């Protein structure tokens, strides 16, 4: 008596943004209500298109996202790490230098298993700072 | 399920679809990205940090 | 003042009962001696003796939920079951 | 009265503060436990008897009837007698929602009124201690309020060997 | 402890809406065994053997939306973790197990008890009931097991291919300016032909390998089920 | 229409969602501390003098 | 049907005159499967009164057999009339649905009230 | 190392902490609260199915008499296998 | 004609769906949920530190600690804690001060 | 697999005919059937009892597989340690000179 249990029950009129939902819904069936896009368990059409627009755009937003949200994560301790070990410590350096280490982060990446080991392994006789610098 | 839709013959018929003029668009993204890593990270001017052998992520994780 | 041992080579020869307690009181003797140094500086107890509280809080906690089992009939049919002169003489040659 | 909504407080500060359980309210609980086992055995029983109570007859016969498993010829004996007991007299036998509620409906009353006056007893029990959980069950029944670390406020016995906490 | 999370499906999500606001055909089903279970004419069963088309249907479409997806580089499989995939397996299989249970028709156990009466029922058929007991459990376990390993080692494989790829890519391609290009050159034709491969591979895989964790479910199904001849 | 009209409005708020979640939204749990929280404790007691 | 607020001020006003009716009429209704069920067992088919089983072929699950454990009293004409039998019927649909709302109030206690 | 921490979820957003001690006391207190009324019979289903298994559980846990030792729930190191405490 | 999936909304369908047509696997779903809930609830601040954060636990700042000051001190304000009481220090309060004025 | 009819009365064999460990425990040996499983396996496998057999290993498993494995894993006593801490039954009792609250009356 309070709330109805049929979806009868109208809450809007018929006409109620008709113009707006009529441009989303020509916007959804150009492409899709076509006998060639028939999909495999509603997941892959057989539209060409649909996989050539939806790949990159799927691509670009998840790297985006990794790029801006998740690896940054780690450029930020290895930076905090490797210069000071306190963010003021880091905030100390110029921009100029947080490109450079941020940038060698990056070569670490690309090498990760098949680049050189000096760039983590100190060599015998180096005189670079060890791990017990600022310690 | 790839049943059907535009196919470009060629490379030079790609622009005759949107779609596909956004698909070479990211394609070109997606290669030309690689010369610019070359270019970048094999550049003269770029140096090591002094500081790598203070921290590695080899000692965090071990 | 002196802090019990709560090692774990200490602790590993030491009933549950004893470890809970000695870990409590190392607790109260930090609370305490942290409040005695807030009091010779003057500044509140509360901004300062907040996480040596909460240690004594939750050593309390882990403190109050053992109770020993009591030695009565079944208790001691089992021990006396899993702890054969078999198994006492194996424990015994064992080095580890 | 509902003893169940006071006592979940003190049942949960028991089980925080099982340190100071003697012997005594270990008893009390191993009672409750007895008696719990009672109840169910008690109320399987009663269930069982109205289930065969209002089984048919056609039920009965091939429940009771033969062949037999063992064939010792105790076990034929029993089965006749049980079976010549229940189709000597009329019995009401419904079907469906109906001996769902005979069945049932006397069970559970039985096994919750029996579970409900034991919680009562219970309660009593650990008003009648003299430990550290009486007076806390006590306090609760007077003031409403559980009052936590109430065993080292009024200073509950300990062993020999941890009484330094107290020395003050 | 509370953690807030949301799942790597919100576009996926818009697309899903966007494109089904009207109504379409669907013939192409990844596990379509579910639909035909009887195949011989005037044969039919009481037991409600259809109730697992919608599960199914819903299962292979949310596990299709997440592994197939996965290809995709920075795509995450929200879900892939091995107690979870449990508890999903647990879910299905166990509520089947018990909606048979419930029936309460003990003889529906008998063909448990393996062998015929000349094998001596302590000594081998006992023992071959409590060993096909336990293979109903390990079949659910086997089940969960082989989703979860199968992704995680096609991922981990596409991972370190991908990686060795981008170094030998950006940190040797000057070699096609030196006389060494020919080297070079083969190495980037055989990483371009082993990642069209795997990239078909595990293409193949995912479908292949939800059909399989629908096929598990449907054989627990029809290990139980008894059909009716119409007369 | 009624189903045109839902998904319309499901399509926008998604969107919006999406943007938030993938342009937007910080990572919890950072280690320099610039972005997203660290986690905080909830259902603290309040005014129970005799819980403690 | 959907509820209304007009049916709601209807079945209220109603209410305790309605639960009389219902309470006179279940009197009268079980007057008349007393008489009805005192004729089954004693002049029914040997089947029907001992509820004999008939289970199902695949499951092995009882169920009433229309055969066995339905009978169709021709003499009950002598002992219960037709308007009797046609009460019984609506009384034991009306039985039914009072039955289940006197279950959920029971079971919730006060909370059924909404 | 690397590789495996590809295979995590990338949407996290909070974490919440809260003591077992603590909601469970506020849903105790809430229980409490719904069931407390008059017109909720303590012979209800309803009462039962709230009280009697909760009940049973904690006597459980009351009877017990364990000759090994079961390290707290919450302690602040769970990780060190040679330290129960 | 009426329908369920197409006449009633989508509450009502989701309690008809649950109920009558898979309520086995409802029930099973949630016996998982509250065992999930009841047994795979909790992390230790070592498993935190160990596991729990992205790129590594921060000790240079140590969030925990943090945390749980401000856990311990809203809870002691809140909750009006007196915590130089003997239980909280294993002492009298003359002994504390005895001992301030010792350090 | 196939549907699954009860024997009638008359294709049941005798009790005597089924066979223990041993032998068969005919008269001056029937109550030791009580007693041999082995027996009551044949002799239920005889009736077309099977279900005796089989539903009570499965129902065990499940039973284990849901609830006891997990209640084990999480809440079962493992082994004592050699060195026992006994109870001294020392703690609980009120001290000395405590005036405890008077019971409701
Ligand atoms: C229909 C369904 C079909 C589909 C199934 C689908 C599922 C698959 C199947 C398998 C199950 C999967 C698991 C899913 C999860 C379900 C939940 C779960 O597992 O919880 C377990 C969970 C385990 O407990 P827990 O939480 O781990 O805690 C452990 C503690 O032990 C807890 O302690 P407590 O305080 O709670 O007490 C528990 C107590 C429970 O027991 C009791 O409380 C006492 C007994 C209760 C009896 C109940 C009535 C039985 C019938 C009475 C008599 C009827 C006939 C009357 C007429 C007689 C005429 C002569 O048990 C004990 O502690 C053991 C005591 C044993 C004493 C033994 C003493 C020695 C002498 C007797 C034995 C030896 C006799 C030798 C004779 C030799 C002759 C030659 O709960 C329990 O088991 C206990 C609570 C529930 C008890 C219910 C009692 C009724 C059970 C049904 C009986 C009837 C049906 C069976 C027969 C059918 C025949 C056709
Ligand atoms: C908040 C409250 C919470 C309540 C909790 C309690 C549970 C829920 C309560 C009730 C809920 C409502 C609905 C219930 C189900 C309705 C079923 C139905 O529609 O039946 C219609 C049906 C009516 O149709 P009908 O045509 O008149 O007769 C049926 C046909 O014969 C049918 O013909 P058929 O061809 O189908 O014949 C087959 C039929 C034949 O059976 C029947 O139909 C006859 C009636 C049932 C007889 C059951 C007793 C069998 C003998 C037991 C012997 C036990 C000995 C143990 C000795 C131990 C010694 C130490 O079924 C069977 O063969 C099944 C036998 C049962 C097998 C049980 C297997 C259990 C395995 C256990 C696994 C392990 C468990 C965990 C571990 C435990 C141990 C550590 O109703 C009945 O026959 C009786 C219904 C009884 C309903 C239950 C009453 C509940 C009372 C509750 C009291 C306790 C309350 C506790 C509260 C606690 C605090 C909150
Ligand atoms: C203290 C800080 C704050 C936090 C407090 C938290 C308190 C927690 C209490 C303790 C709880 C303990 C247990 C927690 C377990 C968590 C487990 C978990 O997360 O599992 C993962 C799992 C992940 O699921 P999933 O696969 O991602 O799908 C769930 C999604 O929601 C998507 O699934 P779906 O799409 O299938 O969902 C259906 C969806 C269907 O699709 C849609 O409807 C599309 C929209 C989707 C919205 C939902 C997605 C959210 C996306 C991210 C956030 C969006 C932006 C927010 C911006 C925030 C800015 C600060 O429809 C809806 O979402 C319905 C709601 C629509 C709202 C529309 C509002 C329109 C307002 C318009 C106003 C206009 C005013 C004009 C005025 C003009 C004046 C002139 O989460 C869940 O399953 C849900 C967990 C929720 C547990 C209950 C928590 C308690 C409730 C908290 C509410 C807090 C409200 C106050 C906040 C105020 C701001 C600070
Ligand atoms: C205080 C404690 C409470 C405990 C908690 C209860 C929780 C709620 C559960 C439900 C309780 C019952 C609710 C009242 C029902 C009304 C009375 C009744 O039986 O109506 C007849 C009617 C019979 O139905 P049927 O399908 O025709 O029966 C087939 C038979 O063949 C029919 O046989 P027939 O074909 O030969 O024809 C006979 C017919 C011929 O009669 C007539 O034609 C005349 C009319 C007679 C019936 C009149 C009923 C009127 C109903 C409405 C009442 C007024 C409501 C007013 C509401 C507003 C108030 C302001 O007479 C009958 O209907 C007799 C049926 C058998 C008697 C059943 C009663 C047994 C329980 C009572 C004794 C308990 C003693 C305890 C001792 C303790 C010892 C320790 O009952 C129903 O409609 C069934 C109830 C429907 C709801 C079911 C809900 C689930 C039940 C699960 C129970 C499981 C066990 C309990 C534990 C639960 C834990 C989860
Ligand atoms: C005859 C009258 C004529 C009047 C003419 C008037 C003409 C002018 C227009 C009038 C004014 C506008 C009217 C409203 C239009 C709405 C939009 C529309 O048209 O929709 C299409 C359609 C139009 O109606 P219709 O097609 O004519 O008829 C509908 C059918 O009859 C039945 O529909 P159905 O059942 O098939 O489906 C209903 C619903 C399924 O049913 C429900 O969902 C209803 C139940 C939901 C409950 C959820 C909350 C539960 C919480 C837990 C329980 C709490 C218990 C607490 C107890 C007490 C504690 C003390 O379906 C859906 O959920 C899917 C659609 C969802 C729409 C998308 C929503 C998000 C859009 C976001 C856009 C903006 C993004 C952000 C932009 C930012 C920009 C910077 O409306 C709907 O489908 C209704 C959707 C309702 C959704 C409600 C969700 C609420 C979530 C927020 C809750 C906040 C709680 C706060 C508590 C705080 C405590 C501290
Ligand atoms: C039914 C079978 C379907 C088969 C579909 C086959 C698609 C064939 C695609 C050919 C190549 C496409 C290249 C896209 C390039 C995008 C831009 C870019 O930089 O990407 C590089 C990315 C990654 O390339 P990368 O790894 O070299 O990136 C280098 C970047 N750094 C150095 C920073 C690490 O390319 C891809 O990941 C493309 C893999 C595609 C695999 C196929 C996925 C199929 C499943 C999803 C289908 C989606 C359909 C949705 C339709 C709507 C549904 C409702
Ligand atoms: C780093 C370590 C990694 C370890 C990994 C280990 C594997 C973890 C796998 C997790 C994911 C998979 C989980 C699958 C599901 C497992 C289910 C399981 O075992 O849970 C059992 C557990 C057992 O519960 P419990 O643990 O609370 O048992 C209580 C027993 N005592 C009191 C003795 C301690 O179930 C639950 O947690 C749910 C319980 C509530 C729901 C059921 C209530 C009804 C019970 C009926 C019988 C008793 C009452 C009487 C009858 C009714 C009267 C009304």
């Amino acid at each position: 008596v309070l709330f109805s249990t049929y979806r009868s029950s109208r809450l809007v009129s018929k006409e109620f943004l008709h113009g707006p939902v009529m441009r989303f819904r020509a916007l959804g069936e150009y492409y899709f209500q076509r006998a060639w896009n028939g999909t495999l368990n509603w997941a892959l059409p057989g539209e060409y298109r649909l996989y050539a627009v939806m790949i990159p755009f799927i691509y670009f937003y998840h790297r985006w996202h990794n790029d801006h949200t998740l690896d940054r994560d780690h450029v930020e301790k290895a930076m905090i790490m490797r210069w000071g070990g306190t963010l003021e410590d880091v905030r100390k350096l110029s921009a100029k230098d947080q490109l450079r280490v941020r940038c060698f982060t990056d070569i670490e990446k690309l090498y990760s298993a098949y680049g050189p080991k000096d760039t983590y392994l100190q060599p015998p006789g180096d005189t670079l700072p060890g791990k017990d610098f600022y310690r | 399920m790839l049943l059907g839709g535009f196919v470009p013959r060629r490379f030079s018929q790609f622009n005759r679809d949107p779609c596909w003029m956004f698909f070479i668009f990211s394609v070109g993204f997606w290669l030309g990205e690689y010369p610019a890593m070359m270019i970048k990270y094999n550049a003269r001017d770029l140096v090591y940090d002094p500081h790598r052998y203070v921290w590695s992520h080899h000692d965090d994780h071990h | 003042f002196h802090f019990h041992d709560v090692s774990n080579d200490a602790i590993k020869g030491m009933p549950p009962s004893e470890a809970l307690h000695k870990h409590l009181e190392n607790a109260q003797l930090a609370h305490r001696i942290c409040l005695a140094k807030a009091l010779k500086a003057g500044e509140p107890p509360v901004e300062k003796c907040a996480l040596t509280w909460g240690e004594v809080l939750i050593r309390y906690q882990a403190w109050s939920e053992y109770r020993p089992p009591f030695q009565d009939s079944v208790a001691q049919a089992k021990y006396k079951k899993y702890w054969s002169k078999k198994r006492q003489e194996e424990d015994d040659k064992n080095p580890f | 009265t509902k003893y169940e909504l006071k006592m979940q407080y003190f049942d949960e500060w028991m089980i925080r503060w099982r340190k100071f359980q003697t012997e005594s309210d270990w008893e009390i609980e191993k009672g409750r436990q007895w008696w719990r086992r009672f109840n169910m055995a008690v109320s399987g029983a009663l269930f069982c008897g109205l289930v065969l109570y209002t089984s048919g007859t056609a039920t009965l016969k091939r429940q009771y009837g033969l062949p037999h498993f063992f064939d010792i010829g105790v076990d034929g004996q029993a089965k006749e007698t049980m079976l010549k007991t229940l189709t000597s007299r009329w019995r009401y036998t419904p079907q469906g929602y109906g001996r769902v509620l005979i069945t049932g409906v006397p069970t559970y009353i039985l096994f919750v009124t029996l579970e409900h006056y034991r919680e009562r007893r219970r309660m009593q029990q650990y008003l009648q201690q003299n430990t550290v959980f009486g007076e806390q069950m006590r306090r609760l029944l007077s003031t409403g309020k559980i009052e936590e670390y109430l065993p080292v406020n009024i200073k509950a016995t300990l062993p020999a060997s941890q009484q330094a906490i107290y020395n003050y | 402890m509370f953690l807030f999370f949301f799942c790597d499906l919100f576009w996926l999500r818009l697309l899903l809406c966007m494109y089904y606001c009207v109504w379409s055909r669907l013939c192409f089903i990844v596990y379509f065994n579910c639909l035909m279970l009887i195949f011989d004419f005037l044969l039919f069963c009481l037991f409600d053997l259809y109730l697992f088309v919608g599960l199914c249907l819903f299962l292979l479409l949310w596990f299709m939306l997440f592994n197939l997806y996965s290809l995709i580089l920075y795509y995450c499989i929200t879900y892939l973790n091995l107690y979870l995939l449990f508890c999903i397996v647990f879910l299905l299989y166990i509520a089947f197990l018990f909606l048979f249970c419930f029936l309460c028709d003990f003889f529906l156990f008998n063909n448990l008890l393996v062998g015929d009466s000349f094998m001596d029922v302590f000594f081998i058929r006992f023992l071959l009931c409590f060993l096909e007991c336990f293979s109903l459990l390990c079949r659910c376990l086997s089940t969960f097991l082989r989703l979860f390993c199968n992704l995680l080692s096609s991922h981990f494989l596409l991972l370190m291919f991908f990686d060795f790829f981008y170094f030998i890519f950006v940190f040797f391609f000057y070699g096609v300016f030196c006389y060494w290009f020919i080297l070079f050159i083969f190495v980037f034709c055989f990483c371009l032909l082993f990642y069209v491969f795997l990239y078909l591979l595990d293409l193949f895989a995912a479908i292949l390998q939800l059909f399989i964790f629908c096929n598990m479910i449907l054989q627990l199904i029809m290990d139980f089920l008894l059909f009716l001849l119409f007369v | 229409e009624i189903q045109s009209r839902k998904k319309y409005f499901q399509t926008l708020g998604y969107l919006v969602a999406f943007i938030y979640l993938y342009f937007l939204m910080p990572k919890e749990k950072s280690f320099s501390g610039l972005s997203g929280p660290d986690g905080h404790w909830i259902m603290l007691p309040k005014g129970r003098p005799e819980l403690f | 049907m959907q509820g209304s607020w007009s049916v709601l001020k209807k079945n209220c006003s109603n209410f305790f005159p309605g639960l009389l009716a219902f309470a006179q009429q279940t009197q009268e209704a079980y007057g008349i499967w007393l008489r009805i069920y005192n004729r089954q067992q004693k002049y029914g088919p040997t089947d029907f009164v001992e509820q004999s089983e008939t289970f199902s072929p695949d499951y092995h699950k009882r169920f009433h057999s229309q055969d066995k454990n339905m009978w169709v009293d021709k003499e009950l004409c002598t002992e219960v009339s037709q308007k009797e039998v046609a009460r019984l019927m609506t009384y034991k649909l009306d039985m039914w649905r009072m039955a289940h709302c006197a279950g959920a109030l029971l079971a919730t206690g006060g909370y059924a009230i909404p | 190392s690397n590789p495996a921490d590809h295979f995590r979820p990338n949407l996290k957003a909070l974490t919440l902490y809260a003591e077992r001690q603590h909601y469970v006391d506020r849903w105790l207190h809430v229980k409490e609260r719904w069931l407390a009324p008059w017109y909720l019979p303590w012979w209800s289903p309803l009462f039962q199915l709230g009280t009697w298994y909760s009940q049973r559980s904690r006597n459980l846990f009351l009877v017990e008499n364990h000759l090994s030792y079961r390290p707290y729930k919450f302690r602040r190191n769970d990780e060190d296998r040679n330290n129960p405490y | 004609v009426y329908t369920r999936w197409k006449c009633d909304r989508l509450p009502v369908f989701q309690l008809k769906l649950f109920t009558q047509e898979y309520p086995m696997h409802a029930a099973v779903g949630i016996f998982t949920i509250i065992f999930l809930w009841k047994h795979m609830s909790h992390c230790s601040e070592e498993t935190e530190r160990k596991y729990g954060w992205w790129a590594g636990y921060p000790y240079w700042r140590d969030p925990i600690a943090r945390r749980n000051e401000t856990k311990y001190k809203q809870m002691i304000i809140n909750n009006d804690v007196d915590i130089t009481h003997p239980k909280w220090t294993g002492c009298s309060v003359e002994q504390l001060e005895e001992l301030s004025r010792v350090v | 697999g196939e549907l699954f009819v009860r024997p009638k009365l008359e294709e049941i064999p005798p009790a005597d005919q089924c066979r223990g460990f041993f032998g068969p425990l005919n008269d001056s040996l029937k109550f030791l059937r009580l007693l041999d499983i082995k027996w009551m396996m044949n002799r239920a496998v005889a009736m077309r009892r099977e279900y005796l057999i089989a539903t009570p290993t499965l129902f065990t498993f499940i039973w284990m597989f849901t609830w006891k494995g997990a209640v084990i894993y999480f809440w079962g006593d493992r082994a004592p340690p050699r060195r026992m801490d006994w109870n001294t039954e020392e703690t609980g009792r009120l001290p000395l000179g405590f005036k405890p609250t008077p019971a409701p009356l």
